RNA sequence: CACAGGGAUAACUGGCUUGUGGCGGCCAAGCGUUCAUAGCGACGUCGCUUUUUGAUCCUUCGAUGUCGGCUCUUCCUAUCAUACCGAAGCAGAAUUCGGUAAGCGUUGGAUUGUUCACCCACUAAUAGGGAACGUGAGCUGGGUUUAGACCGUCGUGAGACAGGUUAGUUUUACCCUACUGAUGAACUCGUCGCAAUGGUAAUUCAGCUUAGUACGAGAGGAACCGCUGAUUCAGAUAAUUGGU
RNA sequence: AGGUGUCCUAAGGGGGGCUCAUGGAGAACAGAAAUCUCCAGUAGAACAAAAGGGUAAAAGUCCCCUUGAUUUUGAUUUUCA
RNA sequence: AGACUAAUCGAACCAUCUAGUAGCUGGUUACCGCCGAAGUUUCCCUCAGGAUAGCAGUGUCGACCUUCAGUUUUAUGAGGUAAAGCGAAUGAUUAGGGACUCGGGGGCGAUUUUUAGCCUUCAUCCAUUCUCAAACUUUAAAUAUGUAAGAAGCCCUUGUUACUUAACUGAACGUGGGCAUUCGAAUGUAUCGACACUAGUGGGCCAUUUUUGGUAAGCAGAACUGGCGAUGCGGGAUGAACCGAACGCGGGGUUAAGGUGCCGGAGUGGACGCUCAUCAGACACCACAAAAGGCGUUAGUACAUCUUGACAGCAGGACGGUGGCCAUGGAAGUCGGAAUCCGCUAAGGACUGUGUAACAACUCACCUGCCGAAUGUACUAGCCCUGAAAAUGGAUGGCGCUCAAGC
């Protein structure tokens, strides 16, 4: 099987899920999806790069495990197991069916032709819009080189156009790299696992102190 | 492909959020006479008396009132002719309408306005007339001085 | 063979080929379906009322 | 096209939580006022919360060249859409007034990178004062000392309706 | 077996589509003693073709003769051989990858109706396809597909079977065009010449010599010129030999 | 993606008291799970059945009395000429 | 042998009933004028056919009724699609952190263990985090949709009744009276209402936006509107459906879509640029081409170097401690193992190679002399080129065109 990917790259269809309507999905392809030193502080890396599609199209879930695995094989060998956090942010949940004429209508006649032509699920595909996010990575700031190259080479498997963006953000935060470094020396940042919580003065003023010590002076 | 009373009205005869329960007990106090203009509205949690789904929405005149219902007469539109319907519906789903408040409201206003002006001898100009085109006027720049704009550059945000 | 199921293509041209007429609103609504028991009575209260209107020629002069 | 230069001043209708609004001034280059006005509308949109059904138009006047007889060199700061994408320039220019630069910049930036008039911003005009701040190789050859050059080859005119001469024609103008 | 009709509806060509079939690219984890790219290429991904088979039912049911072989002409290149060259994990010899190139060739037999296939032998080589799946008023009629007859399984029976077996009529050109040849009116009848345009042709191998030389530890083992013959094809000829 | 050719003297009609699913903490045999007590608990339970809507001093649950599942004919709504 | 029974046999020949019936093929005869369709709804042993409503014509009557409307404005109702949401319910889903031990699993101090000891791996709970939903939702458009805009209106006074109220208190229908000086939004009214009888049609097809099954189709099935069928004319060379525009017989004037080097009516017309192809390119529907590449050329973004003078070439030099610590028939920078300082300077390394048994010699690195203004690396997108293979000879419509007659 696996008709190739050229026959299921276009948004077509409403978005059909695996439910309790349609029974029999087979298990999606790629299951990891954070690779590298995934509980790193997020003052150790303030680097981030993203890969942004350009087109709204189908991404197969064959193809973004083989991303994953390309990518991860230069980081880890130039930059070291420990020197970046890999992040996948794309999820495939759209099913897609096959109507097999001669497996299902063959030999044994049946029923042949268009008559009954509602298909089977065959695979899963993942749905994408322009300027949506595909792959994003973190490290140091000595590892500008290597995290683009890595991006540059991973988008041989994918159909389409991709783009490369370097990011004005601090980590994955959403704060600008300068905002976050100011707003951290106020105190109102305080450390979690691999990310962070922020001071919202509006609750009881008793533990807002204990969680946030450095706040009031 | 199956047509009963009340397929496809999933949305249309619920009672929203935070709507459940007790009915508001004005509803049983108002008082209907023939001629009123009223306008149907199904409720959910009632279901004796209750029009088809077609009726939900429109307005009618009363023609008939009884114990705890009225009757309703309104105007459906088959294909190329209108007909004139006749319905009961239960008074937990009609309603006052605010349809010609509006009109009653003005013929009282022009009937006082145009007697002072006959007592006092000017015309009037009663009947209403379209939005016009503005005048002309002068606005002045003291402490109101204009700022220049321009065309931003192209950014990445992300 | 398979033929068309059903269509609407050229239904609304033809409604409005010759106008869609809304039945003309008119004076003295009929009482059909009106409740009986409010409808005897209204019988009695016009037949009482036409007399003494005629006997306003010799009469009451209300 | 042909065009021209225009100054044209909006405002927020008045209001009575909000008497006196501000006013906005743009310049706008556009072959007439008609769409003089069409443009500032479209320029506002993307600033402030404004439309021409909520708003009006105080003033459009003509602003017309200073010295249209001395020769200066202009700079311009422009954005525009590409096949895939949006992109800043810089482009220079060599001529007599403002409005022409434009005139030029459009027809140049047709034919070398295909963008049409829907697609171009033009964020910034300015004329260059000095002659050390002329970046582009293409304009400094121009200002070299003791410019002289000759025409070699250039064809004579001739009428399009005298066919058959009747001798050779020369190139030595 | 019959009648009234249907291209509103199937079985063959042609048309749109290319899933499957066939053919060709891009990225580079790894194989290759060492070394991603001499020669290959996982996980993915972009195309071309209409000699496979499907899907569709637009044209023909007052009829377009429906398998295969024999015969004969021409065209396509995704090149089996031949001409001349570039690469190597190319010392020689033998091989493998690629370029310009369709000028010229691509066979004889055993079994099967076969297309397809499989062995014997020769050869420089025994490449793949199109033309209404070229070609029945060109042939042949072994196969399939009318009526006779036999067997096996199925059916109570008449009978059924893309299961096996044996026997079974193949019609017409003198018309128009096309092609191959042959005469010919008008400007007097003749002899001797020029050449616009159309056609075009040759092909491959072996022996001797170079030489048991270059090259190589050895085993092994070439080529250019020169000389003489032969295979397939083409145009003539009859002194001799053979046939009538 | 699924359903119907049935089932009910109450699972029909009227009235009255009560509050459900589940969770926390406790009590001889007693345990993950038997019965008893308190606190929290917007329906996450129940209502003959497919699915959707609706219901909390009820339309759920238990108790008390009953046969409007009766008689005579007309008007109206949905599929629709 | 379903064989033969007068050229006739799976039921002979001759006359009559008989002009046997047909929801199915074929044909159906002069001219001009005016109006002008349907392939859709419901039922039928109905699907090649009929009845029923619609669309169509003709004959009129009621008034010339001032009534009307595929429309806008103002006031007021209904809805659950596009988008949005998941630190909001139901369902799906990725990752760390904190809190807990008696939830399960594996250990440790004597596996002592009823040690809430010391370890920890899942599970659980709490505050955060990465992506989704045709048959999920707290929210919520645009386009379309119901009603109203008065004389049959508004207000005052008071008769009838077997209904209703404790009650002449209400309820419907009324007599009498009051309110125009202006009958109470815009625009149009080249078309008002009612009735009678009947023809053809009930195979449809194409396109923009929305949209379902299918890998896809000049494929199958729908919603609103415009077209072809039933229709010529001017442009797309040709072409039922695309663009412009709908038609009595003529004369003059002006344009639309499309065009102006020749065929061909009208420019080898004007301004600034880009492109050289041994397969150039040349106008919507439309008759095709992609990923990936180029130091061909043009324009652009960012960083770094430079008049204290770089980039290229040529030209000068290329020094000490020290043959460093180790290794050793022998290793002096250069088998190998492990460190990387200092002198002198403008600059020359406890050295990148070549090379010696081992030294040497040589190269590079680094700096200096000459010159005269720019130079280096990585990316973005225009035209062009590679990727680019089919069968009779051949088609931007043809010829031909290169500061075009190409974009
Ligand atoms: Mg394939
Ligand atoms: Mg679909
Ligand atoms: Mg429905
Ligand atoms: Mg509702
Ligand atoms: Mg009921
Ligand atoms: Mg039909
Ligand atoms: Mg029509
Ligand atoms: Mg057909
Ligand atoms: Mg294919
Ligand atoms: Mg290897
Ligand atoms: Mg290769
Ligand atoms: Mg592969
Ligand atoms: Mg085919
Ligand atoms: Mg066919
Ligand atoms: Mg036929
Ligand atoms: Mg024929
Ligand atoms: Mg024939
Ligand atoms: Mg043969
Ligand atoms: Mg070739
Ligand atoms: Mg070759
Ligand atoms: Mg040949
Ligand atoms: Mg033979
Ligand atoms: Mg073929
Ligand atoms: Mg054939
Ligand atoms: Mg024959
Ligand atoms: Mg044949
Ligand atoms: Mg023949
Ligand atoms: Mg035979
Ligand atoms: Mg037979
Ligand atoms: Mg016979
Ligand atoms: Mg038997
Ligand atoms: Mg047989
Ligand atoms: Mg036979
Ligand atoms: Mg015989
Ligand atoms: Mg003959
Ligand atoms: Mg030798
Ligand atoms: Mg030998
Ligand atoms: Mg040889
Ligand atoms: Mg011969
Ligand atoms: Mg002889
Ligand atoms: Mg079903
Ligand atoms: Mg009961
Ligand atoms: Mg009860
Ligand atoms: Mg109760
Ligand atoms: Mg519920
Ligand atoms: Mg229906
Ligand atoms: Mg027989
Ligand atoms: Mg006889
Ligand atoms: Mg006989
Ligand atoms: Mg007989
Ligand atoms: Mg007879
Ligand atoms: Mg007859
Ligand atoms: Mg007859
Ligand atoms: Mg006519
Ligand atoms: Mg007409
Ligand atoms: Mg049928
Ligand atoms: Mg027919
Ligand atoms: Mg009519
Ligand atoms: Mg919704
Ligand atoms: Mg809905
Ligand atoms: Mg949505
Ligand atoms: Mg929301
Ligand atoms: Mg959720
Ligand atoms: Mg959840
Ligand atoms: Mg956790
Ligand atoms: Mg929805
Ligand atoms: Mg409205
Ligand atoms: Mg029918
Ligand atoms: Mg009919
Ligand atoms: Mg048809
Ligand atoms: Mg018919
Ligand atoms: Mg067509
Ligand atoms: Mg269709
Ligand atoms: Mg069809
Ligand atoms: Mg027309
Ligand atoms: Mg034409
Ligand atoms: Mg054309
Ligand atoms: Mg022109
Ligand atoms: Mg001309
Ligand atoms: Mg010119
Ligand atoms: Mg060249
Ligand atoms: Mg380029
Ligand atoms: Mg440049
Ligand atoms: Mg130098
Ligand atoms: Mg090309
Ligand atoms: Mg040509
Ligand atoms: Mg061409
Ligand atoms: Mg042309
Ligand atoms: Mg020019
Ligand atoms: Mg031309
Ligand atoms: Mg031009």
């Amino acid at each position: 099987a696996r008709r190739p990917a050229r026959c299921y790259r276009y948004c077509k269809n409403k978005p059909y899920p695996k439910s309790r309507f349609n029974r029999g999905v087979p298990d999606p392809k790629i299951k990891i999806y954070d690779l590298g030193r995934k509980r790193a502080t997020v003052d150790d890396f303030p680097l981030c790069v993203h890969l942004v599609s350009n087109e709204y199209e189908q991404l197969s879930s064959e193809a973004l495990e083989a991303a994953r695995i390309c990518a991860n094989k230069y980081l880890v060998k130039y930059a070291g197991k420990e020197g970046f956090h890999l992040r996948v942010r794309a999820h495939p949940y759209h099913v897609i069916r096959i109507n097999k004429m001669l497996s299902c209508a063959g030999a044994d006649r049946l029923q042949t032709g268009m008559r009954g032509a509602f298909g089977k699920p065959q695979g899963t595909v993942a749905r994408v819009d322009i300027g949506q996010i595909l792959i994003s990575v973190r490290t140091r700031d000595s590892n500008r080189a290597i995290a683009l190259e890595a991006l540059r080479r991973c988008q041989y498997k994918f159909p389409g156009r991709q783009k490369i963006i370097v990011s004005k953000n601090w980590g994955f935060t959403p704060l600008r790299r300068e905002e976050y470094l100011e707003k951290k020396a106020a105190g109102r940042v305080r450390v979690d696992g691999a990310y962070v919580q922020f001071l919202t003065n509006h609750g009881n003023l008793e533990e807002n102190m204990r969680r946030f010590p450095d706040a009031f002076k | 492909h199956a047509a009963g009373l009340r397929s496809g009205t999933r949305y249309a005869f619920s009672r929203g959020f935070r709507k459940h329960g007790q009915i508001p007990l004005s509803t049983y106090l108002r008082t209907y006479r023939v001629g009123d203009i009223v306008d149907i509205k199904v409720n959910g949690a009632v279901q004796k008396g209750m029009p088809h789904k077609f009726y939900h929405g429109k307005t009618g005149v009363v023609y008939n009132v009884t114990k705890s219902a009225v009757g309703v007469i309104v105007y459906k539109r088959v294909k190329h002719r209108y007909i004139e319907k006749r319905i009961n519906v239960r008074i937990e789903h009609v309603k006052p309408s605010r349809s010609r408040e509006d009109f009653l409201r003005r013929v009282k206003e022009n009937a006082e306005l145009k007697k002072k002006a006959k007592a006092e001898g000017v015309p009037v100009q009663l009947k209403r007339q379209p939005a016009m085109p503005r005048e002309a006027h002068t606005v002045s720049i003291a402490d109101n001085k204009p700022v220049t704009l321009a065309p931003v550059a192209y950014e990445t945000t992300i | 063979a398979k033929s068309k199921n059903s269509s609407q293509h050229n239904q609304s041209r033809k409604a409005h080929r010759n106008g869609i007429k809304k039945p003309k609103t008119q004076r003295y609504p009929s009482l059909k379906g009106t409740d009986p028991k409010f409808r005897r009575n209204h019988r009695h209260a016009l037949h009482g009322t036409a007399k003494a209107l005629k006997e306003f020629k010799e009469g009451k002069r209300e | 096209g042909r065009l021209q230069e225009y100054q044209v001043i909006g405002r927020h209708l008045p209001t009575e939580a909000n008497p006196n609004p501000a006013l906005y001034r743009m310049r706008i280059f556009a072959p007439n006022e008609v769409v003089a006005k069409s443009r500032f509308w479209y320029f506002l949109r993307g600033l402030k919360k404004v439309k021409k059904a909520t708003g009006e138009i105080v003033s459009v006047n003509v602003i017309s060249e200073k010295h249209p007889l001395k020769v200066k060199n202009f700079g311009i700061w422009l954005r525009y859409d590409s096949r895939s994408g949006t992109h800043n320039m810089y482009k220079e220019y060599r001529e007599t007034s403002r409005v022409a630069a434009v005139e030029a910049m459009y027809a140049d930036m047709a034919a070398r990178h295909r963008a049409r008039f829907r697609s171009i911003h033009i964020l910034k005009v300015v004329e260059l004062e000095k002659t050390e701040d002329v970046k582009r190789p293409y304009i400094k050859q121009l200002v070299a000392k003791n410019l002289s050059f000759p025409l070699p080859h250039r064809v004579p005119k001739i009428s399009t309706k005298k066919i058959f001469s009747a001798k050779r024609p020369s190139t030595f103008s």
